[PDB]
């Protein structure tokens, strides 16, 4: 009831970074602080480094064990966004606010960082443990999947949108709303294949279903609290991101047909303000008046 | 934004749901209270202005030094005695923006219209204060227009030379090519529009000294010409314009037809180089049969009858090309290569089509040569012979190449002052004067076919115009038929101005004894049929004055018959594309495309309704896409039965139709006797 | 060398189905015979399911085995186009010529037909035979790969190229160019990372692996005269098909890094018209000797 | 596949470690005894063969009607008496697939090598039997060979034009733009490459006339010359191949480098069009001091001066340009204009280098003209005089432009006969008959410059074959002995012949009153310095030849003085590419690139080894990237300094060196006298 409206609004959507002029955030990169800078830059790098994998691996082995024509089309589209837009939007930005040596350091920064090492260990794990002909593992990967579209991504988001909410850096911001229009729908798509899943299952199946969903969702969090206070302490705003991560985590769940997890709170208003002619043949009557 | 910009786009707010068509006359005012006059070197008296534009080298010494002082200071009073009022904005501004002199660094406006019109007025008139004042009266009544050329050069310095409009034979040699982009590149110099007929070319994989396989065809003579149109653009100015006619029969006529299609790669498609293609009866009755066409190598029939393909009939010639062993050719199907045409001119407007029976049958110069092909502006059609180009220190055999003079009537101005024969043959005598005054030193040929055929191309505008302001629909038979009686009394007197100069002169053109006109073939139609109007409205329209009957047909053929005819070719309905605003005209005798229209000047929006537009006559003012395209052809064709040359008419097609329609109108004008077609505008 | 290259070309090439209309390819498909109507409906079944099979299987196993992260995007940039773009064209095209019914009658036909089995079947038999880590696989996979996008396509294409260079069928003609020029770039870029692979090569091995795709060329080659025969003899055009595939036989060589393997022979007309040194700054002195 | 080619592939096949180049000959006797004499056609007699080739158009009558049948059988007679046999298969190859005459259909072989060394003997001879079987020894031993223009086309009625390379200077008028296209497209048709001088040509943003910024520069006449170029390409077998030159102090040197950058658009890259460059030593001078160079307008300094930016010295008036106001300049950077031209060799090998002041300091007709630009092959450096091409029926002054005709001497051949004086004045000869026998009928200032120059080129081949032959190493100091002492020698018998021709005549070449032969300063340093050689080796290889020596060149001299000279230029020494083949001789003076060359013909590959390539001198036969290009331009110096006209000096670079070393290099041979560097061909 809803692959053609999907594959209808992802190709409608496609975009390239390069549309995008990146010069005129030269100045208010120019203006931030060195604490600033950092974060901003591995903050992005932390996004590649996800659709990186979202690409080469989430999306296609999906693909793979998802059944139908069109359901497989929308995923490769998907596939195609992460790597082939997404991931290398963030170059382009990288390509323009910063020297070489500063992008070559952020790239090394990301294999050694442990919370990022082991979101993407995790995530992955699980992208390769899908068994043919198996839905248990398919719906297992898909909520991972949900959890990296939904939720994992706006640790790295909130900054982004923080400064374009300001009206700082608002180029690269609007990079950052296109990569984010697209994810939004990429979790909704995914969630509706994963529930799909768990609706043939038994209530005790679901209940451990449910238990997977929460326990991973939990391990994730964990590790994402470490990983936000390690890029935000030194900016000031490690608070207000796990706010808007649990926001998303939230979000995420629904997405999956779950209730709600956490608690609503205030969301810094700043990130809010931050979202050829038809041819006939010559007849003989033609010719004759 | 300026106040006349304003008072120009207020025309569009409507107001008690109309559109306020007069603010357009208020805004004339403020272009002349605000700009014009601020920007205009007055002088003290005349004579200071013509000195310092005479020293300046803004001007001729040669024409102005041919009247005493008091008899410029009376033309020039005469021409501002009318007090002329531009009544739309856009005619002004087209004028001052184009045609007004102005000084070296373009800041300061050194002529009005007054003054332009009296200098090329008096250009003219050569020597003659009555005659140059008879043509300040004309110019300032807006009842005749000297085509952009001359209208904008006349009587200046720095100039192009006053003929645009050059059509060049190309034999079938390297020697020939090579002259003829050299032609072509001294004639866009001049500022002129150049058409060059390939037909004569051998196509590709022909023959050069008995080595086969050897010749790149016409696609590779059109790559040339293009890259010299390219380069000749006017000093950087305009976009150099060139034509480039084939005959269908050709071999190449589909690779040329692929030079404009779009996904022709680089080394195919011509950019700045218009396409025609002339199209013989025999094609269009193997069409019409839906037998399968041939297309021929012309080097081989050129060694097997000595002649080229386009120098004979094809009517007559074609089974005997099929028939020949001799002759090589590639078989064709005549309506897939008529869907292709339908198909580039829906893409692209081209080619232009040139019906070659529809020209030839009324041409009355057929023994100095079949019309083979037309202008880049598909309206000029005459008879050229090619010309050998030889090697160096060798003598060349120069040819005729056509370069017609154009000037247009204001058919409103024309008929509301009731003064068609004056008008008509003051239009003839100015340019007469522009031929003979015409002296092109780089191309020998069309020198030649200047001295000697003395053709010029008199036109006609503001046909829609008129019959819009006088409550007549462009597609009514009523307007049929006065288009039938109008151009029948501008052709009887343009005829009778002709052979009057060709009797004071004591000369006609060369060749003409062979003509129609001498045998009095010409008049034959004119002797039989009377062209008087059928409906009693156009009979009230042609009040207070004289309408040519058989009688005065026949007595004009006498005349000529005496006396002989001075122009081989006397009129050309041209285009015109920019004297119609300043003329505050409709162009040509097309109908106009929108009834107002939006155009874009710096960054600054502007609008211009149609002359005459309002209320009353907002339903008459048809746009040209509404109407039924065999309407308009049929008009055309009236009108093309009193012109000797062709008419510039473009299709005014709507994206709904398709190619059938398009071949359709196309085979629709070959019926009706159409010449040429110029474009397929498609909305 | 060339992936960012290629990258470029790929994505500056996007279209999407719904640009071109149809209907009006229904003013000439009336005035087809029934035998160009037949071979027509065949010809194009035929590209649709071997174009299927290399969106579902052959781009994205090849994008799986490659390592590299902007090889990986430029490979799910083209699996993308094959499942997004020309499978929905190609149904577009059918949906538009032939009432359901005869659509599903064709396919019917084709999917048993044996010249069309075999070589499909022989594709997809060296894509389910690349092994992890086997980079001697994976090139044979490219090879087949290559053999299907630059010459296995054509004695398909032919016929569309075939109408479309006489003015019939204008707007499935252009669909049909616009996924060949799709075909043409896919087989040139997987053919560069086959020569990646051959180059890694001891001679022995390239000289076993050159007969390999000698072989392999061979089998595909017999196989397509008799398809050719099977589809063409009917309206005549079986002579000229035959030069057709042999000449893109030889550009798909070349597209490896091979010699071309038949004498070069001239086309069909209508078919015809259907298709750094390192800069080092003077140093002074060096103007003195 | 052939017999011949597994046998010539069996060389690669190593035996014991080593090259089997024996098998090359092999594959010869196989060549001959599979394919050459199967496809051979035999008459019964020599008479039944010249009357079938003379009336099936293979053979123009003329030149062998000047003998009886009895001379030319004798003259056939004395060519297959040597019994010459190709050491070779790619020589005998190469001979019967280029320039062995085939029937029409070209299925059978009518011509041998001894017939066509006979004919081309028989052309030279003009009825001198004894001069024919001269030249006949003369090419059948290979000592000298004329180039593949007359080798292939002497006494051919199917034949082009003899001469290799013509130049024509292009004046700055659309008239002479015109011309110089037709003639380039002339030229091309007759198979020569054309090199034009646009440095005359004003630069973009020019006036034509008083209209500012209207000229396109020299790369709009670029793109038509590239188009006309590619239009006449030789009836579609050989591209059309032409070169543009152009003062690097010209404005739009930047543009016309930009021509050939890989990033250029389509509406600025120009891709049949070789580029050169050419350098005064003001500019080397200026990049030298590192001080900020200025570009100049050429038509604002005609207008001040009379004269052309390139008709006079640059060292001398660069200032008085710099400071005059009325000139307009634009200033650049001379380094990076240097450092462009080094990446834009690198990248494609373009543009060539002319450095001017090494040209004309020992040019010995500057009073004629300077050299401004060079051929397409970078090795014509001759006086050349502007044509002013009028508009027509206006009379046009015919200047000069350079046309020579090539011979090459092969230095093995000829040092291994001892016969350097008896070679030297038969090429002298046979270069005078095909310079007479020249008559060109669409480019008059060649016309003018080949019967008033009679300038020739003998050039010489296999000097790097010679060296390694001879145990020499080609960067070693006594191969520069010994092309000193070859190039001095070959100098002189020519300057000799020359004279001598002129005795006999009793005419020299115009102007030569005024140049450094009539006034002894060309003698200079050959009355003065001795060049005999300085090594004992080289001594013994020039044993049995008298080595002039200073009293020698005096004498020499006075004979000049006394008779003056027949030819204006003699010595130029071009690349000599495929007709190196078949005289079994490395190409020109040049290094060889490779010791065994692989190139693939048909579906097959064929290596070709060097002449003479074996286990004893595969170390002398050095590759040419792989030497220090240093040394190879002290070998082109060394050449240099004995030939008046430039010599085809290609680079071989390696990929891992920078820009830097390409300037470098150029520097050097700017320093050490270079004339031209032709190209930049890295590894
Ligand atoms: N519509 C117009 N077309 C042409 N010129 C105009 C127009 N309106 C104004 N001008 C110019 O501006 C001048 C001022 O004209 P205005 O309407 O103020 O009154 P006027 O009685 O015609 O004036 P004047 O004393 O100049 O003759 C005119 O003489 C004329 O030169
Ligand atoms: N390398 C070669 N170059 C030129 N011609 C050759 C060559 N090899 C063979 N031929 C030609 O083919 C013929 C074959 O004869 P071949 O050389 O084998 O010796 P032959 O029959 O003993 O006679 P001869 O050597 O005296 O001509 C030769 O006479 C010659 O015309
Ligand atoms: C006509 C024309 C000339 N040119 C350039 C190329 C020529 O080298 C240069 C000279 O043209 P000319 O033929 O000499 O023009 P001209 O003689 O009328 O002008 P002037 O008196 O100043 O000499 O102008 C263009 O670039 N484009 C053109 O269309
Ligand atoms: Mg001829
Ligand atoms: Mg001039
Ligand atoms: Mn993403
Ligand atoms: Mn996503
Ligand atoms: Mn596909
Ligand atoms: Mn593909």
């Amino acid at each position: 009831d809803f692959t053609q409206m999907f594959y209808n609004q992802n190709v409608k959507q496609f975009w390239l970074p390069e549309e995008i002029a990146l010069n005129g955030d030269l100045l208010t990169w120019k203006y931030l602080g060195k604490n600033e800078q950092d974060t901003y830059m591995k903050v992005l790098a932390g996004l590649t480094l996800l659709d990186t994998e979202q690409g080469n691996t989430g999306m296609p082995i999906v693909a793979e064990h998802v059944d139908g024509h069109q359901r497989k089309a929308v995923l490769n589209f998907m596939a195609m966004m992460e790597n082939a837009v997404h991931a290398k939007s963030y170059s382009n930005i990288f390509m323009t606010l910063a020297p070489t040596e500063t992008i070559n350091e952020v790239f090394e920064w990301v294999k050694q960082n442990k919370y990022l090492q082991k979101k993407a260990q995790m995530i992955v794990g699980l992208y390769k443990a899908i068994q043919k002909d198996d839905e248990i593992s398919l719906f297992k990967a898909m909520v991972a999947s949900v959890y990296l579209e939904s939720f994992l991504f706006y640790s790295g988001f909130y900054y982004p949108l923080y400064f374009y909410g300001q009206g700082k850096l608002m180029q690269s911001g609007e990079i950052i709303n296109l990569i984010l229009r697209d994810e939004a729908i990429h979790g909704v798509y995914v969630g509706l294949l994963a529930q799909e899943i768990y609706n043939k299952q038994t209530e005790e199946k679901k209940a451990e279903l449910r238990e997977f969903a929460i326990d991973l969702l939990n391990q994730l969090y964990e590790n994402e609290l470490e990983y936000t206070e390690d890029l935000y302490d030194q900016v000031g705003l490690s608070h207000d991101v796990k706010k808007f991560i649990r926001y998303n985590a939230n979000k995420a769940l629904m997405n999956l047909g779950f209730d709600p997890y956490f608690e609503e709170e205030d969301i810094n208003p700043i990130v809010l303000n931050g979202l050829k002619a038809t041819v006939e043949p010559l007849k003989d009557d033609d010719f004759y008046f | 934004v300026p106040k006349w910009i304003q008072l120009n786009n207020e025309i569009m707010i409507q107001k008690d749901g109309k559109f306020q068509f007069d603010k357009d006359k208020e805004a004339v005012h403020s272009y002349f209270v605000d700009y014009i006059n601020q920007n205009t070197v007055f002088f003290h008296n005349l004579k200071e202005k013509l000195d310092y534009l005479v020293e300046n080298q803004y001007y001729e010494e040669e024409f102005l030094s041919l009247y005493s002082f008091e008899d410029i200071k009376e033309v020039f009073k005469t021409a501002y005695a009318k007090k002329f009022r531009f009544p739309s904005f856009m005619s002004a501004f087209k004028f001052y923006n184009d045609y007004a002199l102005k000084t070296n660094d373009k800041k300061k406006i050194l002529e009005r219209y007054e003054d332009r019109i009296s200098i090329v007025a008096l250009f003219f008139a050569n020597g003659d204060t009555e005659k140059a004042k008879e043509y300040v009266n004309l110019m300032i009544n807006q009842e005749y227009q000297p085509s952009t050329p001359t209208f904008l050069n006349a009587g200046r310095k720095r100039r192009g030379e006053l003929v645009s409009c050059f059509l060049l034979e190309v034999n079938d040699s390297l020697n020939d090519i090579s002259r003829a982009i050299d032609i072509s590149m001294q004639l866009s110099k001049l500022g002129g529009g150049v058409s060059l007929n390939l037909s004569k070319l051998r196509a590709k994989g022909e023959a050069i000294k008995d080595v086969e396989n050897a010749t790149k065809g016409v696609v590779g003579v059109m790559k040339l010409l293009d890259n010299a149109f390219r380069y000749a653009d006017q000093m950087g100015q305009r976009q150099g314009s060139g034509a480039a006619y084939l005959n269908i029969f050709h071999r190449d006529i589909n690779d040329f037809l692929d030079t404009k299609k779009i996904s022709a790669d680089e080394d195919v498609r011509v950019k700045t180089l218009s396409i025609g293609v002339v199209i013989p009866d025999k094609f269009v009755e193997l069409a019409r049969e839906d037998k399968a066409a041939y297309v021929f190598y012309p080097h081989t029939i050129y060694k097997e009858y000595g002649q080229h393909m386009d120098e004979m009939d094809m009517n007559e010639m074609y089974d005997k090309f099929v028939d020949n062993p001799r002759v090589k050719k590639e078989k064709i199907n005549p309506r897939k290569l008529l869907e292709k045409l339908a198909m580039l001119r829906s893409e692209s407007g081209y080619p232009y089509i040139m019906f070659q029976d529809n020209v030839n049958k009324v041409h009355a110069n057929n023994h100095i040569s079949k019309v083979k092909f037309s202008n880049l502006c598909s309206e000029v059609l005459q008879a050229s012979q090619v010309s050998s180009y030889t090697d160096y220190d060798e003598e060349d055999e120069i040819g005729l190449d056509i370069s017609c003079n154009l000037g247009s009537l204001n058919i409103l101005n024309v008929m509301e002052h009731k003064s068609i024969e004056k008008t008509v043959k003051l239009a003839t005598d100015s340019l007469t004067h522009v031929s003979e005054t015409t002296d092109i030193r780089n191309a020998p040929a069309v020198r030649r076919a200047n001295k000697a055929m003395k053709s010029i191309g008199l036109g006609a505008m503001n046909l829609h115009g008129y019959l819009a302001q006088n409550g007549i629909a462009y597609e009514s038979p009523e307007a049929r038929d006065f288009a039938n009686t109008f151009f029948m009394m501008v052709n009887f007197y343009s005829i009778q101005r002709s052979a009057e100069i060709a009797k004071e002169k004591g000369e006609t053109f060369d060749q003409y004894e062979g003509s129609t006109y001498a045998t009095g073939e010409y008049f034959d139609k004119y002797v039989s049929t009377d062209f008087s109007p059928k409906y009693e409205k156009i009979a009230n329209l042609f009040e207070g004055m004289h309408i040519p009957t058989t009688e005065d047909w026949k007595k004009l053929k006498a005349f000529v018959a005496e006396h002989g005819m001075y122009h081989s070719y006397r009129l050309c309905i041209a285009p015109t594309g920019s004297i119609s605003y300043v003329q505050s005209s409709t162009a040509s005798v097309m109908p106009i495309m929108e009834r107002i229209e939006e155009r874009t000047y710096g960054n600054s929006k502007t609008y211009y309704p149609m002359p005459g537009l309002a209320s009353n006559n907002w339903f008459f003012y048809k746009e040209a896409y509404d109407m039924d395209m065999f309407k308009v052809v049929d008009m055309i064709a009236t009108i093309q039965q009193h012109i000797d040359q062709g008419i510039s008419f473009t299709l005014f097609l709507k994206d709904t139709m398709t190619t059938r329609d398009l071949n359709r109108i196309d085979l629709y004008a070959h019926h009706r006797g159409i010449k040429t077609i110029y474009y397929a505008r498609t909305k």
